[PDB]
């Protein structure tokens, strides 16, 4: 029975995994933002 | 018990799409020592 | 023999014909599906007609065609139309689809239609074409030997039908059975049944079965009292212990429900219980007399304090404020929690006279940490402190009340009227400073007592406090009265707590109330979503940093994908650091079911340019990694201690000392160089301030107890969330902010013990199980499976962690049961032969008895 348990514990990665990718995206622009006022 | 393996497939499936997010990652990181 | 001519020619006379044709399509039905599709619509057009008889085959028909189409939601319909024809028996690739994709639409209606009425599985509420695969499937399964598929299904489709009738036939009463199927009802059943309501008649169908207890489990009973929080099941199951009188079976019932039990169910099981009657044998154990005894006498054994490298951490310096005394004083604590021993503040002289006013708060606390566990002279450990014997100063007096809290939480019921009356004379006004004092460790004493209890009066006391905006007292006024609504708490004192917040702006007090409306909602899941959306939409630095918190208490347990995505998003859109780092640290506390991917997701946010996104990661690793296994972890926190930042090594260290707990002797190769930072960062000049500082409390962790106590936190021996544990994290959050809030985390430290004691009363022996373990039992910090007994195998350290290899030996006094059944914090094991040489050993339990 521990294969049904094994698999729903994996979706926790992917959850939070998904909306993480847009994170970075616009982490990415307020990096970009401050690389323009150190420069 | 096809139903929960027809589940397991997503599973796989966005693995592939986690592998990009391992490409982002990396170019931030390289962004946060910089700054 | 091809359908589409056939189909068409459905508008001429001579039906009888048409039977013929229609049984030449059968044969074809598997073969070409394509010029049928479009001839389809003359089926289904003749299914209303009341002259049309040949809708049975039309049916068959039908079935195999919109399904290789693609259309796996006709496939149902049309199979079941004729509810002939349709063979569920068969073994085919055809059949499984179709009941997997009913049983899918099955589903979703089920939670759909429990509004309109809870009978719907038994009724025709549900269109049947969903019910006749869905009850034809358990059934085949139920033939065929298998309760996997038996009982998952039905849990995801709401039906208690299946539960109860399909429990009666697989009865196998070798006794060993039916143990195991009601198991994975109960575990299932909390990560599968969203409504409340339905698990909670799941629990009580299992208790019938169990009520004439033929040697039965007695610990799944145990679980089914203490979620539904029912008092007539609970008195129930005294009942029938004196029915069938048995000494060692009602004491290890007993022993196990006071753990467990919330502090509603606490009163229940005493107060309750003496009004319908009860038993005197087990009165006193639920009253705690025998538990805090465990505390007490477990660790006072063997305890190893390794006084050569602790005499060097405090011998250091007698400067540094408070910062210093701090953490020498509430490590100690950790050593001796339990054990009551005063030789920090008897034995050694120096070291408490060196500390100012705000810090002798930390040497006075101490003692509530040590002495925890004493019901009886916990009282005479603060006597001079206690009102009316003064003190030396009012400042040192406050903390003599707040060791009160930590000792008697959840048994301070005695001490309820005592620490009410002191804040009531107090609750007028302060002329003086260290008058807040002594009411602060009133507030946050009497916070701990009534913990978990809803009373008015303490609300109603600590109210007027709040009024008079107090800067000191203040703030523990809000912390008392949020204990106090724990659970499904008051919900008018959601929005009057609420709205005092914005009406006075005051440091402690409105980070005060942030915390007590955190506390206010748990368990509610989004029942507490009104006051999360009014925090989150708030610019206000202190609202949006309880507001993590608040989203930690609701969600834990069980882990939500919404309450995963609202914490990410907090901590990173939001620009300050502190709520970034409660964010992240509230995350630990929805993830602790799966300590698994814990480390993977704290490592992504591990790499910024934050310091307190690292710090609040670092902590929040630890706690669902402590008591787990998963060594990894330890790697993720390896780069966190290099960084030049003073907070974040200090919540590495700690978080190092939670995982590693009994990782040493050839476990972990990381508890080498853990062992050595003890001593190295307290005398380097070259680290932080702040990083020895928890350097020495990261020593006093693995060693607390006399490397005993662990923090267990969602464990198999508690069966749920810890109240007592989670709460005491959450304060360790606040540490160099205001001051060290160390000492609410004692009450996550429970010792790891196994031992049969006897079948009647206390006994505490000595003996020898010889059992294979790895060897923690000689380890001490210093200046496979091969079927290998060990020496001793007695209560000490062992590991709890690997113990599921510990067998249990028949050879002796005592019996097996549950083949060793592991619950440290109850044990009590069957002894078929009392009141015989067992080497008994009489312990000091009378002391607090």
């Amino acid at each position: 029975y521990f294969k049904l348990k094994k698999l729903e514990k994996e979706y926790e990665l992917l959850t939070l995994q998904e909306d993480y990718i847009k994170d970075e995206q616009r982490h990415l622009k307020r990096e970009l933002k401050r690389a323009q006022e150190e420069v | 018990e096809q139903k929960i393996q027809e589940t397991e497939l997503k599973i796989r499936s966005k693995t592939e799409n986690v592998r990009r997010l391992e490409a982002q990652r990396n170019a931030l990181n390289d962004k946060v020592r910089f700054i | 023999t091809t359908a589409a001519p056939l189909l068409a020619l459905l508008r001429e006379n001579q039906d009888s014909v048409k039977t013929y044709a229609l049984e030449s399509i059968n044969n074809v039905v598997d073969q070409l599906w394509s010029e049928i599709s479009n001839e389809l619509p003359d089926i289904e057009a003749l299914y209303d007609d009341d002259t049309f008889s040949d809708r049975e085959m039309a049916a068959l028909i039908a079935s195999k065609v919109y399904y290789n189409l693609g259309e796996y939601e006709s496939a149902v319909k049309y199979a079941l139309a004729a509810k002939d024809r349709f063979d569920i028996d068969e073994k085919s690739q055809f059949v499984e689809t179709i009941v997997s994709k009913s049983i899918e639409m099955y589903v979703q209606e089920a939670s759909k239609q429990y509004t309109k009425d809870e009978q719907f599985y038994t009724k025709d509420i549900i269109d049947p074409k969903l019910t006749s695969i869905f009850e034809r499937m358990i059934e085949k399964c139920l033939k065929a030997s298998e309760l996997k598929l038996a009982l998952g299904i039905a849990l995801e489709g709401y039906r208690l039908d299946i539960i109860e009738s399909a429990l009666k036939s697989k009865l196998d009463q070798s006794t060993s059975e039916n143990v195991k199927i009601i198991n994975y009802l109960l575990t299932l059943a909390i990560t599968t049944v969203t409504n409340s309501k339905f698990r909670s008649s799941i629990l009580r169908k299992s208790f019938d079965f169990l009520m004439n207890m033929p040697n039965c489990d007695y610990l799944t009973l145990n679980k089914v009292v203490v979620n539904l929080n029912d008092a007539g099941l609970a008195l129930q199951l005294f009942k029938k212990l004196k029915e069938e009188n048995d000494e060692g079976l009602s004491a290890q019932i007993a022993f196990d429900l006071v753990s467990s039990a919330s502090q509603q169910l606490l009163e229940i099981l005493v107060t309750e219980l003496t009004a319908q009657g009860y038993d005197p044998a087990l009165l006193n154990i639920l009253s705690g007399l025998p538990t805090c005894d465990y505390y007490n006498t477990f660790l006072l054994n063997n305890k190893n304090i390794d006084i050569g490298l602790l005499n060097k951490s405090k011998s250091s310096l007698d400067g540094k404020f408070s910062l210093f005394h701090t953490a020498v004083s509430v490590a100690n604590g950790f050593m001796h929690a339990g054990t009551t021993d005063n030789s920090f503040i008897k034995a050694n002289l120096p070291w408490l006279g060196k500390a100012q006013n705000w810090a002798k708060f930390t040497a006075t606390a101490s003692l509530g940490v040590i002495h925890k566990g004493n019901l009886l002279e916990g009282k005479k450990v603060m006597a001079p402190y206690l009102p009316g014997s003064r003190a030396s100063s009012r400042f040192i007096k406050g903390g003599s009340l707040y060791g009160l809290g930590l000792i008697y939480a959840g048994f301070g019921r005695d001490t309820t009227d005592y620490l009410k009356n002191i804040i009531v004379e107090n609750s007028g006004t302060s002329g003086d400073e260290d008058v807040d004092v002594l009411l602060h460790g009133a507030s946050l004493g009497i916070g701990l007592a009534a913990m978990g209890s809803a009373n008015i009066e303490v609300y109603e006391a600590l109210k007027e406090v709040l009024y008079n905006d107090s800067a000191t007292s203040g703030e523990a006024a809000a912390l008392g009265m949020g204990l106090c609504m724990l659970g499904t708490g008051k919900p008018e004192a959601i929005h009057d707590m609420f709205t005092y917040s914005q009406e006075t702006q005051h440091g402690n007090i409105t980070r005060g109330l942030a915390v007590g409306l955190a506390l206010i909602n748990y368990g509610r899941q989004e029942l507490a979503d009104d006051l999360i959306t009014k925090m989150l939409a708030s610019d206000e630095s202190l609202l949006r940093y309880g507001g993590a918190f608040t989203i930690a208490l609701a969600y834990a347990g069980t882990g939500n994908n919404s309450a995963v995505k609202r914490l990410l998003h907090v901590a990173v859109s939001d620009s300050n650091d502190d709520v970034r780092r409660a964010a992240v640290i509230a995350l630990g506390f929805v993830l602790l079911r799966d300590y698994t991917t814990v480390p993977r997701i704290v490592q992504l946010l591990s790499k910024s340019h934050n310091a307190h996104v690292r710090c609040g990661t670092a902590f929040a690793l630890g706690i669902a990694c402590a008591g787990k296994g998963l060594q990894s972890a330890i790697d993720v926190l390896d780069p966190l201690t290099k960084d030049p930042v003073d907070f974040v090594r200090q919540a590495a260290m700690i978080a190092l000392s939670m995982i590693l707990i009994q990782q040493t002797e050839k476990l972990n190769p990381q508890v080498a160089d853990i062992n050595k930072n003890f001593l190295s960062v307290i005398t380097n000049k070259h680290q932080e301030g702040l990083a020895k500082f928890g350097a020495c409390v990261a020593q006093g962790i693995m060693n607390a107890g006399g490397r005993n106590v662990t923090i267990q936190l969602e464990n198999a021996d508690t069966g749920t969330l810890d109240t007592k544990s989670v709460v005491g994290l959450v304060m360790f959050s606040q540490f160099w902010y205001w001051f060290p809030l160390a000492h609410f985390l004692s009450l996550s430290f429970t010792p790891t013990t196994v031992i049969g004691i006897r079948g009647s009363d206390q006994a505490i022996p000595k003996f020898q199980m010889n059992c294979y373990a790895k060897e923690d039992a000689f380890s001490y910090p210093r200046m496979k499976y091969s079927s290998k007994p060990y020496k001793v195998d007695n209560m000490t350290r062992i590991l709890p962690q690997q113990s599921r290899y510990i067998s249990f030996i028949k050879d002796d006094r005592f019996v097996p049961v549950r083949k060793f059944k592991g619950n440290n914090g109850v044990v009590v094991l069957r002894d078929r032969e009392p009141k015989e040489p067992v080497a008994l050993i009489e312990t000091v339990r009378q002391m607090k008895d």
